[PDB]
């Protein structure tokens, strides 16, 4: 078949695919390129994703799910995990083996059976512009993922009905998009993607060999939880400090009145990016005892650039880290390009242009290239395209915990993958049963300043005296940047099996069953759109049967006439409902008394 | 255990400039991602990198 190309994003979602030779991006249902990352349960058992989710979030506060990507592989203490508990309108829990999940309707579920909703809406659209089933996809992640949230999104694409050939880095895919158009030659480029939750930096170099463009990623680094919502929570914060300083209410307890000054407050920011001052008027925000109150605030651009300058700094640290790891100078940097919605705000523009002493390119779409770049790499796994190579490199050390809580580097950060790396290890004890191995990745000194993996136990190790059997362990990144480790006898090369313990994600049985309701929630979503059709169904014979009536006028049975206006009324109340069998049993007795009517056409 | 230069094919002195021409050519051609075949590749490609690491370190090719 054909492999589409997702992005799939903390805020909006694109798909792209290969026309021969050329890649486009899809639009939606609604006529969009962009899809928006929301998903909403209804209580009819529909299922809504994009801008419908995004319409009725306010009377389905509770069960609308959003920044999903910002839960995604996570555990549930994890410190901005819980930060987040606190503010979403949604309920965040911990699961059985303590990672974060989400309740909705009393049901807990992993994130990637939503962000799973998401990818079989890209799917569908794929699916109704190819005309033929699609079965393949590369999905995009941030370069900073770990290990856990790379495998949690590719769990996300399994259930999704989707064969996921390959997980590719946000950077490196706009890297290319932009590179096709280069002709031959040697360029380094610094790849700045600030999105609507992630924020990554990457230094890629295009040099061009026989025809044969290698796009080698030279250094990344970034933050998987920085982008456009905190810049949104921070106006947030201080439009309830100053509503609570001027009308003395502190406003955070109204959801409601929260999900309203959210959609203001980044509208607010979106329009400072292109306007010196907006306000922030929110009528009847909230009800006092005494009576209603409003809000109206001047928000200056200075205002909001002071209110997430700390944030915009938070993202040049990461670049002078990987200009480091790569060994190179601002001064080597031959072009600076700018990805994401967020990075279109004139102070990150300001201060990426003065950290490069060097205006960014103005000829990349940052909405529309990742989704693009996916599309391409996905020609390259079948073969449409194979002038390009790209060699992605893992971003995190991965190491093991040793005595003390040291931690010990096996794989080192920016090390080029696919990668393998063996490593001897035996018992430390007289008939010793069996040995467990702590695998981390991260940059701390401590193990436990950094993220588990898990640990790995070796058991049936048959008794011997301390430090005698040799165990090989060998330690492989796939081209997805996800950890696989297998053992073997050094000795005589019978393999040893491996137990994973206190480790996060879905297994096998979870995976299987989310599948099954995955394709049960499919069939419920085809059984809703046929009631939207058959209610436009209905409201066209309201139509056309009212029309005819006022046509035939006095020349209709005045018993006829009462029949048909009664039918009529009981199908309008049908079309109100949610019942495609009451509409469809409306309409039909409908026609059986309008058959005179009908008659009376005679052309 | 197969000699390095060996597999990348090069003069046993030529500089850090040549074999970083050989690596990228030899992880063309046997580039998982490439062919998308089979393990074969990557395997054998994880080794062509391994070399390549080894060999652009200073001390480390002296060793
Ligand atoms: N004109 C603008 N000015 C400022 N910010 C904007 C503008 N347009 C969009 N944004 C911000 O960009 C963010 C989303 O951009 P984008 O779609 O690139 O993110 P994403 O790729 O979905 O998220 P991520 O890549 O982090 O998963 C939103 O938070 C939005 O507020
Ligand atoms: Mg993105």
């Amino acid at each position: 078949g054909k492999i589409i190309g997702i992005d799939l994003g903390t805020t909006n979602s694109c798909v792209a695919i290969m026309d021969g030779t050329t890649p486009r991006v899809l639009e939606n249902a609604e006529g969009d390129r962009t899809t928006p990352s929301i998903i909403a349960y209804t209580q009819d058992g529909c299922t809504l994703v994009g801008q419908p989710a995004k319409r009725q979030a306010v009377t389905n506060p509770q069960n609308t799910l959003f920044a999903i990507k910002r839960l995604i592989g996570r555990r549930f203490q994890d410190e901005e995990v819980q930060r987040d508990v606190s503010i979403m309108p949604f309920k965040i829990i911990a699961a059985d083996n303590g990672d974060a999940w989400v309740e909705v309707k009393g049901q807990k579920m992993a994130p990637p059976q939503i962000s799973a909703e998401v990818l079989k809406k890209m799917k569908k659209t794929a699916e109704d512009y190819l005309g033929e089933p699609v079965t393949e996809a590369v999905i995009t992640v941030p370069a900073y993922f770990n290990d856990a949230q790379r495998q949690a999104t590719k769990d996300a694409g399994r259930i999704a009905g989707l064969e996921v050939k390959r997980i590719i880095n946000e950077p490196t895919a706009a890297a290319l998009a932009y590179g096709l158009d280069k002709g031959t030659g040697n360029r380094t480029i610094a790849v700045y993607d600030l999105g609507g939750g992630a924020f990554d930096i990457s230094i890629i170099e295009i040099d061009e060999v026989d025809g044969e463009k290698t796009f080698e990623v030279l250094a990344t680094n970034g933050d998987t939880h920085l982008g456009g919502e905190d810049f949104d929570s921070r106006l947030i914060n201080y439009l309830v400090e100053e509503f609570k300083k001027d009308q003395g209410i502190d406003l955070r307890n109204d959801p409601l009145a929260m999900q309203r000054l959210k959609e203001a407050a980044e509208k607010a920011k979106i329009e400072l990016s292109s306007a010196q001052q907006t306000d922030v008027n929110l009528p009847y925000i909230t009800a006092d005892a005494t009576g209603p109150k409003h809000m109206n605030i001047k928000v200056t651009r200075a205002k909001l650039e002071s209110l997430v300058e700390d944030l915009v700094n938070r993202s040049i640290e990461p670049l002078k880290v990987a200009l480091q790891d790569a060994g190179l100078s601002v001064s080597d940097i031959d072009d600076v390009i700018l990805v994401g919605g967020q990075t279109r705000m004139p102070m990150v523009q300001k201060k990426v242009a003065e950290f490069f002493g060097k205006e960014p390119r103005k000829d990349v779409n940052p909405d529309e290239a990742v989704a693009i770049g996916a599309a391409v790499q996905g020609g390259v796994l079948t073969g449409d395209v194979k002038d390009v190579l790209l060699l992605d490199v893992t971003p995190l050390s991965l190491g093991i915990e040793t005595m003390g809580g040291v931690m010990t580097t096996l794989i080192a950060k920016n090390t080029t993958i696919p990668t393998k790396h063996s490593q001897v290890f035996s018992t430390a004890e007289d008939n010793q049963s069996a040995v467990t191995i702590h695998v981390l990745q991260g940059e701390r000194k401590r193990a436990a300043d950094n993220k588990s993996l898990g640990q790995f136990n070796l058991d049936g190790i048959n008794p011997a005296p301390r430090g005698m059997p040799q165990i090989e362990v060998t330690f492989d990144i796939d081209a997805d940047g996800i950890l696989h480790v297998s053992a073997k006898d050094k000795n005589s090369g019978k393999e040893q099996k491996i137990t994973i313990k206190a480790s996060s994600g879905l297994n096998e049985d979870e995976i299987q069953k989310m599948v099954r309701d995955a394709e049960a929630n499919a069939e419920a979503d085809r059984k809703c759109e046929e009631l939207v059709q058959t209610r436009n169904q209905g409201d066209h014979l309201l139509h056309s049967t009212r029309k005819q009536v006022e046509e035939a006028g006095d020349k209709l049975p005045a018993d006829d006439k009462t029949a048909i206006e009664s039918a009529l009324t009981a199908l309008e109340t049908a079309l109100k409902g949610e019942d495609k069998a009451a509409i469809e049993a409306k309409m039909q007795e409908l026609a059986q008394v309008s058959q005179k009517l009908m008659e009376i056409a005679q052309q | 255990k197969q000699d390095y230069y060996e597999i990348l094919g090069v003069s046993k002195t030529a500089e850090e400039r040549e074999i970083r021409k050989a690596y990228k050519r030899l992880a063309m051609k046997y580039h998982p991602d490439r062919n998308q075949g089979d393990k074969e590749a990557e395997a054998k490609f994880k080794e062509i990198k391994e070399a390549y690491e080894v060999l652009t370190d200073s001390q480390k090719r002296a060793a």
